[PDB]
RNA sequence: UUUCUGUCUCGAACCU
């Protein structure tokens, strides 16, 4: 998201407003509003890492603009001279990545063998496994969305085609087993 | 033809296994005979190691017109102690037992666990998102309501913990058990609910070989590679070093020399090179 | 008398009671053969005709296996490795089948009530699929095209749950005791109050709460067992309670007359 | 097969199942984890073969490392936390538990132990039952931070004659020590009775907590009110610190440390500071934390978790290391692209303010996985080297051995060494112990 | 299948060389995923975005 | 659910990885080692794109 | 002061104790002369090379130099009298303890 | 041997009612790679009834 | 592929005795019962029961392994007492509680109308 | 650095001294310097070690 | 592909209440944990055993064989 | 390297392990199918004849 | 009200637009 | 096999100990003011609290199982509150006068102070301690 | 009364 005032309050603002979100939901419920719209009405704009030397950026879409002691604290904004914004932190994640419950919470090691494990799961792999011949196939009997979902997972279809089960984990020390 | 010594019966007048039929080990699955100048046997076996049901079989022509067969086998693969499982927090482990519901240890409402992991897997790994998706978990059956599980969410365990307790449980996911062989209730509380455990591919009947003479190399006369072709086990530098230091040459001697390939070399005493026409018959 | 029963609720799948003058192995034991060793009527071996559907034909026997069926009179049906019959007999099990071709644009789904018993009962209320259901179907099977047929043919034998967990005729057996720390069998995880961070059973206003003055009982042991037995429904509650008996009487009688018989 | 012990020989039990099983305290000498590992069974074919295996290389011999004259294999496992809680002072066991468990015991001589309380009810102490597995005249004395023999925290250990005495059962004790009890019942009874005194101590410990239990969970990681806000004023001194120590670097008021620059001065500084604080925040969680924690009684049995693990659990993850320092610079003197630049903050040069149970900000989760597959990529690349020192070392000293004048001579016969270690000795034999003439005073010695 | 058509690859030699190349800059950020990589002999090299 | 992005080739879904290179047409200095004799490298691979 | 040595004298002499059921209000029935030649003798018999000549027990005497130090540290007739309270029969039997742990820890030659 | 490569089920046994193929016989113990599980048993050839390639009667060990 | 078959979980094995007493020359007047093709669920049960009967000294039951089908019960007695007459009046004990606990359980059935 | 020396007594006990490490490799010009204990001195380099103090 | 038919923890019969669940869902608007809680599922393992499933069987039959 | 120093064996197993407190010390479970597979060849004398004719 | 600030929360929509067009195989695609 | 020590003891400070299940006295007898008592104890089964008097006594009766009492009737030492059974480990001595001896009842500890009148104490294994309150 | 098939070679991915 680009980061410009283009009022007379002051402070910095995003470019995209309410009013723009509500179209693009509007647009999702009727099948207009699209990225390409987003992109040609400069709302959201492109950066690599070169043009990322030079641009300072806002981690909240809305809290470093302008306590529960278990609650999410930030490193205060002494700069009021923000250009752009993350759109959410998350999607540094890559696909394997994001279909992790609370990585923060995790090892960072944790998280990397889990996203070298994911790929090693058992589930769905395509809906038209019958007539594909591959050369070695594996579907789960009832694959299963988990209980905790990433917001993420709507978009790389996880639901739709979930690998895995859940299962009542006992952390116990029982059999010795 | 130098046809294979497994079964040929499963095959029926056309060249294919009559699908609905079923084969194993070394039970052909094409027919095909390649002609020399009678005829030869080309047929490929199914693999050893591998078995099931055939669920479908293809035939066509390719490209160049030269008929092209395609056979697909199905089998059902149940979990075992072999079997890998993972959570989606680096958690992974092969299944230690496979005990009863008689035999799980058991809540106070009656919920036996599926799945039981020591607790060793928690402090050394750190792994924190693995409880609290076991928390959300519960309180995401609890409620009905899928839980938000994602990155940086506002939500916080403490708000996790006040939901599963306004659903007349813990807090903090510990919930009183009872032992499966005498109903004795456990001095100390386990922590409990569901989470998502996914099966990996490596799994103990396709990890599984053992080999007693059989095929050799065709060049230095030591076992081929691999379980699929019968292969063999390797006696590496290190695990030399390791019986050198055990000190059983004779063990060294024989796996060296006898299990591996023992060859018979006339010399020339004057020589000693390997250059004796040894006519032994 | 020696052991006590107090039913407090009963339905037709649920029955909860307390056991009291009881030892917590014996009530163990009892809950165990409940759940395991009371013999059950389930499908055992299906074979298939003509599949054409979109699963696996191991995929559809699985799932059939785990319909249950009627076991009222499974005492009646003699067990299939006891019988020595020739061409299955109706002594030893109970044959089944299955015959869904979807005719419907739309999807036909396969139901409990699709299977129909083919063998001869002889007046035994055995193998009816339950039909547990609000409206009346049964428990979904598999889902059809207009093109694809599905005919196949069921053997439900006698067996245990310890064979397989189809025939487990509970699914949940709620068990509880001393629902206070009466007996201290088990020191309570806490951060500030044990008291205020543990939620308390339901069975905790059954009994005496405890008196902080008193000292600890020593010589106190598990009592008051509180239990609720379900019943997946191919038999009532009354026979999962009462054929978990049988078993347990029947086993133990079985290893008197081995030693009778050495 | 990085070391000695790797390569055993064992007695085959035909188990029906498709896995191979093996007893849990051989996992320490080949490093297994049953995480998907697998492992290796050669099986001879002839007598010489087995009576070479039987005889020189087996468990039982091989319990007692040559490499630091210590049991490489110990009790160390669940095993391990299940003892140390059965050896708590206040663990009493009932007579119908002490019945199942004493039977556990395979070499039990028969008696019933009496209890340690018979009027009230019998009542046996935990020590006392895990005392029928102890063989006969094992006599062990370890005194731990000045134990005295009225040990008020049950620290320290004495064994006499197989009887445990006092003292709760920790690694020290059980697991791989010098002084351990393994050690001392291999050196004292011999190979075949240390084996079967693993048999038997992990077979009533496992008994004992399959009918108490264990687990862990979120409450064992979450400290109270008071603890969090005490760490976060501990946290907030730190860098307050730092921040005064960066202006007076600002103004070059500071000296730089002998030996380091100025720049190298000022980055010692911070992470000496951010380390202090990391460790404090740390030692209040644990300070805080009580033994109805199951990860603090697992850090007190030894079996895995520390110290540093229980702070990152619970109170800070820490200042994280790159390369030995901390985040570079990136972009243009920044880390990433959400500090300004010329940001030496601890938030902006990767200090993770907060615990992994209480979430990380995603700049610290970035820095997080910089520092996670640092470590990683260390490993991957350590592995490769210790592997290749190690086969170099095996082909200088392959040719080497003890040549029956006592001296070690190579293959053309030279003498490395006129005496096998200057002594002669056996390295499993020797043990570590006390010289009383070198010590004390002229005056103690005298007397 | 998602992660492969996502997938990157490095041209630097698998073998051992220098962990430079293996770590990730700061400037991984947003482009490549900090977590998902092959661990052995492609770890650090291989990367998903 | 196929997203497609793989050629078939040989009947066998086959996907290209994306691989990394330095940029051409940009100048970039590397400082050298004492052992080389070579000192500051200035490197650009030029190309026409 | 504590460095690795080859066998343990303090769990020997423990051993000693306990088998014999040691009673320390008995006089001891040991002599300063028995408990000196005691200790000489085992010196002696402590034996890891074995030629009848100079260089090779200068070697021997070299090799048990430390040991032999332990030796006299620990049975002294101060300590073995005042600390300790074994007889005779204990004493010969701790000795011979001692001479066959050290002979057990002798490097067993063969090895790699 | 006519037995070899065909359609059996096991009578007294635990796997009694399967159906089966009979792979190998060496002398009076027939193994037969189970028609229900992924495994071959050995068992006594006599206490064996045979069926013709299609399914139907169901004849005993006299061909 | 070589997974323990699992009919014989319960079933007895060909030339297999459901019950092995053999002696014990461990303690005096013990004896050893290998209890084939059972459980914890006759081992708890029994054991319980020989350790509620005043005159017995030793009781305890055992499973070695879970893989096989078998528990295995140690019982010392005092003398006189033959230990297979003690495991006689523990099983007809446990008979005829269970007696009572059925004819208990049917009666407070019939009793409540649902 | 703190070092273990006889005591008068004849206890060994913590005497602090002072020591001047260096991130430098040449041993036979620094044993020279006068006022040091060159008896003493120590390098991390041991083939400077065998080349001023022999294979020893 | 299908409800499983009895509860993995259990065994509780859960493919009677599938249609159910969905007709719950769909024509009374109810929430998930009311339509799971009428539906009379009590234990959490039986309620994750509704709750979970993706009617995978939908997909597989409507292509064309 | 690759012949010589190390090389390859029959007589021999892989597969992979898991844990168990009821095995002894120096016992390890083998799988009955890598137990039927693997031998260990047995001479004929007196004092094994009949069991190797059982086994036979 | 259609001019006011946004909120974290409904940033996702954004996203959803990007794999929307995009998807998840647009950098091969195009 | 028969009482070797008899006194009475103010129960002069009870510690916690850390423990739950157990604590530590330390008494002093009200006859010998140079006898004293550090011992441990389940207080779950036998409650104490600070300032009772406490009438301990060690005895040596009433190989070698255990068995239960096997009757109702059967004579022992039935006339004590709480009886631990231990094994004494040291016996030392302080200011040539003081002897203090050491048990363990099954890891509870306790250290008995007192001057030679203590000398009846052996260590044998067999030594029961017993309390009345 | 008719049996000891059978492979290499360049890589890729993954497991410990
Ligand atoms: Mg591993
Ligand atoms: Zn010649
Ligand atoms: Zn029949
Ligand atoms: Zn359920």
């Amino acid at each position: 998201f680009i980061v410009e005032d283009d009022e007379s309050l002051g402070h910095k603002e995003l470019k995209v407003r309410k009013g723009h979100i509500a179209k693009l939901m509007a647009t999702e419920y009727q099948d207009e509003y699209t990225w390409s719209s987003l992109l040609n009405e400069g709302l959201v704009e492109y950066i690599d890492a070169e043009e990322e030397e030079s641009i300072l950026i806002a981690m909240q879409p809305e809290d470093l603009e302008p306590v529960d002691p278990a609650k999410r604290i930030r490193v205060s904004h002494h700069a009021t001279t923000f250009t752009h914004c993350e759109i959410h932190p998350s999607m540094i994640l890559g696909v394997a990545a994001s279909i992790i419950p609370f990585p923060d919470h995790n090892q960072s090691p944790r998280n990397t063998y889990q996203s070298a494990m994911g790929k090693q799961a058992m589930g769905v792999f395509l809906t038209n496994y019958n007539v594909r011949m591959d050369t070695m196939a594996n579907i789960l009997y009832y694959p299963q969305k988990p209980l905790g979902t990433t917001r993420a997972m709507e978009y790389l279809k996880f639901r739709e085609l979930p690998a895995g089960q859940n299962a009542i984990v006992a952390i116990a020390c029982y059999s010795g087993y | 033809l130098r046809m294979k010594h497994g079964t040929y019966d499963k095959l029926d007048d056309d060249g294919l296994i009559a699908p609905g039929v079923r084969v194993s080990g070394e039970d052909v699955i094409i027919g095909k005979t390649t002609p020399i100048s009678s005829k030869r046997d080309a047929s490929t076996p199914l693999r050893s190691t591998e078995n099931g049901i055939v669920d479908q079989v293809l035939v066509t022509t390719n490209q160049d017109g030269l008929k092209f067969v395609k056979v697909r086998v199905r089998t059902t693969k149940i979990p075992q102690i072999g079997d890998k499982f993972a959570s989606r927090h680096g958690q992974k482990g092969t299944i230690g037992i496979t005990y009863r519901r008689e035999d799980m240890p058991f809540t106070a409402e009656g919920i036996v666990p599926d799945l039981i992991i020591n607790p060793h897997a928690i402090p050394s790994r750190m792994t924190v998102a693995h409880l609290i998706e076991c928390l959300l978990s519960k309180v995401a059956a609890l409620s009905g309501n899928e839980g938000d599980a994602s990155p940086f969410t506002d939500i916080t365990v403490e708000g996790i913990s006040k939901l599963l307790r306004e659903h007349g449980y813990q807090s903090r996911g510990f919930e009183v058990m009872y032992n499966g062989h005498t109903g004795k209730k456990l001095m100390a509380q386990i922590f409990f609910g569901p989470t998502y455990y996914q099966r990996l591919r490596h799994m103990v009947d396709d990890k599984i070989h053992a080999r007693a003479r059989g095929p050799m190399q065709v060049l230095t006369r030591q076992p081929v590679e691999g379980r699929s072709r019968d292969g063999g086990l390797r006696f590496g530098e290190m695990e030399r070093d390791c019986m050198i230091a055990h000190g059983a040459a004779s063990f060294l001697k024989e796996r060296l020399m006898e299990a591996s390939d023992a060859f018979r070399v006339h010399i020339c005493g004057i020589c000693g090179l390997m250059t004796v026409i040894a006519k032994l018959n | 008398e020696g052991p006590q029963v107090k039913i407090r609720e009963a339905s037709k799948d649920n029955v909860d009671f307390i056991l009291s003058n009881v030892d917590l192995a014996m009530a163990n034991s009892l809950r165990r053969v409940m759940i395991a060793e009371i013999p059950t009527l389930a499908i055992d071996s299906v074979e298939v005709e003509t599949n054409t559907t979109v699963l696996a034909d191991e995929f559809i026997a699985h799932r059939l296996g785990l319909i249950p069926l009627q076991s009222m009179d499974i005492e009646q049906l003699e067990y299939s490795r006891d019988c020595f019959c020739e061409d299955h007999c109706d002594k030893c099990s109970v044959v089944l089948t299955l015959q869904a071709f979807g005719e419907s644009e739309s999807t036909t789904n396969v139901y409990s009530k699709d299977l129909v018993i083919v063998s001869n009962l002889m007046g035994r209320n055995i193998g009816h699929p339950i039909i547990q259901d609000k409206e009346g179907n049964g428990v979904l099977i598999c889902k059809l095209r207009k093109g694809q047929e599905l005919k196949l043919t069921c053997v439900a034998k006698k067996g245990i749950a310890k064979e397989h967990a189809k025939w487990g005729p509970a699914a949940a057996i709620e068990f509880e005791y001393d629902p206070w720390n009466k007996l201290k069998h088990t020191d309570y995880w806490y951060e500030q109050d044990s008291a205020k961070e543990w939620p308390q059973s339901k069975n905790c206003e059954y009994e005496d709460p405890p008196n902080e003055g008193d000292p600890f009982d020593y010589k106190a042991q598990a009592d008051t067992f509180y239990m609720n037995v379900e019943s997946v429904g191919s038999i009532p509650v009354d026979q999962v309670v009462v054929r978990g008996i049988d078993t347990l009487q029947k086993k133990v009688a079985s290893i008197l007359l081995a030693l009778t018989q050495m | 097969s990085l070391h000695k012990m790797s390569m055993m020989a064992h007695r085959v039990k035909v188990i029906p199942y498709s896995t191979f099983r093996l007893n849990l305290s051989v996992t320490s000498p080949y490093n297994a984890d049953f995480d998907g590992d697998e492992m290796n069974l050669h099986v001879p074919q002839s007598e010489e073969t087995r009576a070479e295996l039987s005889q020189l290389c087996a468990v039982p011999l091989q319990i007692v490392s040559p490499q630091s004259n210590k049991p490489c294999m110990g009790i160390v496992q669940d095993t391990l936390c299940g003892i140390r809680k059965l050896t708590l002072r206040d663990t009493f066991i009932e007579l119908d538990q002490v019945l199942n468990m004493l039977y556990w015991v395979p070499d039990w001589d028969g008696v019933i132990p009496t209890p340690a309380i018979i009027k009230p009810k019998p009542l046996w102490s935990g020590k006392q039952i895990l005392s029928v597995a102890i063989p006969n005249g094992i006599h062990l004395q370890r005194f731990d931070e000045g134990t005295t023999l009225l040990s008020p925290k049950d620290n320290g250990m004495l064994i006499i004659d197989g009887q445990i005495i006092f003292g709760v059962v920790e690694k020290k004790t059980v697991g791989s020590s010098n002084g351990g009890l393994i050690h001392v019942v291999t050196r004292e009874k011999g190979p075949q009775v240390c084996a079967k005194l693993f048999g038997n101590i992990q077979k009533v410990v496992n008994f004992w907590l399959l009918h108490n239990g264990f687990s862990t969970g979120i409450g064992d990681t979450i400290a109270d009110g008071p603890t969090m806000r005490e760490i976060t004023e501990t946290i907030a001194e730190a860098k307050k610190k730092v921040l005064d120590v960066t202006k007076e670097a600002q103004a070059n008021l500071l000296t730089a440390k002998h030996g380091m620059t100025l720049r190298e001065s000022f980055e010692d500084n911070v992470v000496r500071f951010l380390n202090e604080a990391r460790d404090k925040a740390g030692r209040l969680a644990e300070v805080n934390l009580k033994d109805l924690n199951n990860v603090k009684q697992m850090v007190m049995a030894g079996s895995k978790g520390s110290f540093i693990n229980i702070a990152q659990m619970s109170a800070c993850v820490g200042q994280q290391s790159v390369e030995g320092k901390r985040i570079a610079f990136g972009f243009v003197d920044r880390t990433l692209p959400h500090f300004s630049k010329d940001d030496y903050s601890p938030e902006s040069k990767g200090f993770v303010e907060n615990s992994y149970l209480r979430g990380l900000t995603p700049q610290e989760f970035f820095f997080h996985a910089m520092g996670g597959r640092e470590g990683l990529i260390d490993t991957a690349v350590k592995t490769a080297e210790t592997g290749y020192i190690q086969r170099r070392l095996v082909k200088a000293l392959e040719d080497i051995m003890v040549h029956y004048d006592n001296t070690t001579r190579n293959s053309l016969g030279n003498v490395i060494q006129f005496i096998y270690g200057e002594d002669g000795m056996d390295a499993a034999h020797i043990e570590k112990q006390s010289l009383d003439t070198i010590g004390g005073s002229d005056a103690a010695f005298e007397k | 299948t998602l992660s492969h058509l996502r997938r990157t690859n490095t041209p630097i030699g698998r073998d051992g060389k220098l962990a430079k190349p293996r770590q990730l800059h700061n400037t991984h950020w947003g482009l490549v995923c900090p977590a998902e990589t092959p661990e052995g002999q492609a770890c650090g090299l291989v990367k998903n975005l | 659910f196929d997203m497609g992005g793989y050629f078939i080739i040989n009947g066998s879904e086959k996907v290209l990885i994306a691989q990394e290179r330095s940029a051409g047409n940009i100048v970039q200095v590397f400082k050298k080692a004492a052992p080389s004799p070579i000192s500051h490298v200035a490197e650009i691979r030029s190309a026409l794109e | 002061a504590n460095w690795p040595l080859p066998v343990n004298i303090r769990r020997i002499i423990q051993n000693a104790q306990q088998t014999f059921h040691i009673d320390h209000t008995k006089p001891s029935d040991l002599t300063i002369k028995d408990i000196v030649l005691g200790v000489k003798d085992l010196q002696e018999n402590l034996l890891v090379l074995r030629g009848k000549n100079e260089i090779i027990q200068n070697a021997q005497r070299d090799a048990v130099t430390l040991f032999c130090c332990l030796l006299r540290s620990r049975l002294a007739t101060r300590r073995v009298l005042q600390e300790y309270r074994l007889t005779k029969q204990a004493f010969d039997w701790v000795l011979s303890n001692i001479e066959a742990q050290f002979l057990r820890s002798v490097v067993h030659p063969g090895e790699m | 041997e006519v037995a070899l490569g065909k359609t059996v089920r096991i009578r007294s046994a635990g796997y009694k009612g399967q159906l089966g193929i009979v792979k190998d016989v060496n002398g009076d113990k027939a193994t037969v790679e189970l028609h229900s599980k992924n495994k071959h048993i050995t068992i006594d050839k006599h206490k064996l009834t045979y069926y013709n390639r299609e399914g139907g009667e169901g004849i005993t060990y006299d061909e | 592929m070589n997974a323990p078959d699992r009919f014989e979980l319960f079933l007895l094995g060909e030339g297999e005795s459901k019950l092995k007493i053999d002696p014990d020359t461990k303690a005096p007047n013990a004896v050893v019962i290998t209890f084939e093709k059972e459980d914890h669920t006759l081992g708890n049960l029994i054991r319980a029961e020989l350790l509620n009967d005043r005159k017995v000294l030793f009781a305890a039951y055992k499973v070695e392994h879970p893989f096989f089908a078998r528990f295995k019960l140690r019982i010392q007695t005092t003398e006189g007492y033959d230990p297979k007459d003690a495991l006689k009046n523990a099983c007809n004990s446990i008979i005829n509680k269970l007696g009572a606990l059925k004819t208990n359980f049917e009666t407070e059935w019939n009793l409540q109308t649902l | 650095y703190d070092r273990k020396v006889p005591s008068p007594t004849g206890e060994y006990v913590k005497e602090p001294e002072w020591v001047l490490e260096t991130d430098g490799v040449n041993l036979s010009e620094v044993m020279t310097v006068p006022g040091i204990d060159p008896t003493r001195i120590y390098t991390n380099s041991f083939i400077d070690i065998m080349e001023v103090l022999g294979i020893e | 592909m299908i409800v499983p038919v009895r509860c993995f923890s259990c065994g509780k019969v859960v493919g009677d209440k599938w249609e159910s669940y969905l007709n719950l869902l769909q024509e009374d608007e109810l929430d998930e944990g009311t339509a799971l809680s009428r539906l009379g599922l009590k234990r959490y393992c039986c309620r994750r055993m509704i709750l979970t499933h993706v009617d995978l069987i939908e997909k597989f039959l409507r292509y064309n064989p | 390297r690759g012949n010589l120093m190390g090389k390859r064996v029959d007589f021999s197993a892989r597969t992979v392990i898991s844990g168990d407190p009821n095995l002894e010390l120096d016992q390890v479970g083998v799988p009955k199918s890598i137990a039927k597979t693997l031998t260990y060849p047995e001479v004929v004398t007196p004092y094994n004849i009949d069991r190797l004719t059982q086994l036979v | 009200d259609e001019s006011a600030p946004i909120t974290a929360e409904d940033s996702w929509a954004v996203i959803s637009a990007f794999f929307r067009e995009k998807g998840l195989v647009s950098q091969q695609l195009d | 096999s028969n009482t070797l020590f008899d006194d009475i003891f103010q129960v002069s400070e009870v510690d916690p100990g850390r423990y739950n299940k157990v604590c530590r006295i330390e008494a002093a007898s009200t006859t010998q003011d140079q006898c004293k008592l550090t011992l441990d104890i389940n207080v779950e089964l036998f409650p104490v609290a600070a300032q009772d008097s406490l009438t301990v006594t060690i005895a040596s009766s009433l190989t070698r199982s255990w068995r239960p009492p096997q009757a109702g009737d059967r004579s022992l030492a039935d006339d004590y509150d709480y009886v631990m059974y231990g094994t004494a480990y040291k016996f030392e001595e302080v200011s040539k006068d003081l002897i203090a001896v050491y048990y363990s009842f099954g890891g509870l500890l306790m250290r008995l102070e007192g001057n030679y009148r203590n000398l009846n104490n052996l260590k044998q294994e067999n030594a029961y301690l017993l309390i009345r309150r």
